[PDB]
């Protein structure tokens, strides 16, 4: 049973990893919104 | 996971039954059992 508690751990890091990837992935899309701060045309816009 | 260890668990509890009903057998059987010490002090009282 000690086998068993300790594959649950292999488990709780998958969670924990999905919890990662997706926050990584959160970060990635704000930092890209974030760094391409107005639109190329966004700023068309600015000068119409 | 977690559930095939409570499964673990429960035939881990289901071993320490049987193997509480194979020591009552055990003090059941064994010669020096409640009735034989029962039979002697019976009989060495009325001796006595």
């Amino acid at each position: 049973m000690q086998e068993q508690a300790l594959t649950e751990l292999d488990a709780e890091k998958k969670i924990l990893e999905q919890s990662r990837a997706g926050a990584q992935s959160r970060v990635d899309s704000y930092r890209a919104l974030y760094d391409e701060n107005v639109s190329a045309e966004e700023k068309r816009t600015m000068d119409l | 996971v977690r559930r095939t260890a409570t499964e673990m668990q429960r035939e881990h509890m289901e071993i320490q039954q049987a193997q509480t009903q194979a020591q009552l057998e055990f003090l059941q059987r064994k010669f020096s059992n409640k009735a034989l010490y029962s039979w002697l002090r019976g009989r060495l009282a009325s001796i006595y």
